[PDB]
């Protein structure tokens, strides 16, 4: 079981987790995803309105019900954004990722 | 083929 | 330190670890990422040469460099097949990821 | 905005 196995399960379980047996995500628990994966990544999101806007870029989701595709759309957008700082502002990894997600925002 | 966000900073 | 950050971690980290210094991926990168990362999944390719196929597709693959977002696409592209299949055949114990990939090949 | 690749089975 690799190390990126068991990122793909982690990603694949988390949204499992939280959208339960209907087996999507509305706002709700897309929020407190968020809150719980991706800590301070929401308060320090200088909005209150913020998750709302997300959900609106999303791959396909203008209805409140989110799927793993658009989840992994949203995991696409941060992990990008991570990098694309990661490869310009440092250069080691042996968190790190904690610490970018910090600095990003959304369009 | 899938849509993403772009988040800056 | 959260679990989906350790995640995208992870992904990064890969990447980065095999890519090397020059910053992407040749066919040869690639082919051992995956020998190590999806240690199964390739052998059990009844394909041998999955990884050109797989290769010659890769979304910016055409001067045989292959960027973090075309790796990216890659791990979707697994994901949510991975889940398309969960979903489906079964719906925790971990080497199921695992188990999945095996049965897994390209178009 | 991305397209990745299909696997079945």
């Amino acid at each position: 079981p690799s190390q990126m196995e068991h990122a793909m399960e982690t990603m694949m379980f988390t949204f499992h987790k939280f959208a339960g047996d209907k087996g999507y995500l509305t706002k709700e628990d897309l929020r407190v995803l968020m809150e719980k994966e991706f800590p301070g990544f929401l308060e320090n999101q200088k909005d209150p309105l913020a998750v709302d806007k997300i959900m609106k870029d999303l791959d396909q989701c203008r209805d409140g019900k989110v799927g793993f595709q658009s989840f992994f759309s949203l995991i696409a957008g941060l992990t990008i954004a991570c990098n694309d700082y990661f490869v310009v502002h440092m250069k080691q990894e042996n968190s790190t990722v904690h610490e970018i997600l910090s600095k990003l925002s959304l369009e | 083929p899938t849509f993403f966000p772009r988040f800056e900073f």
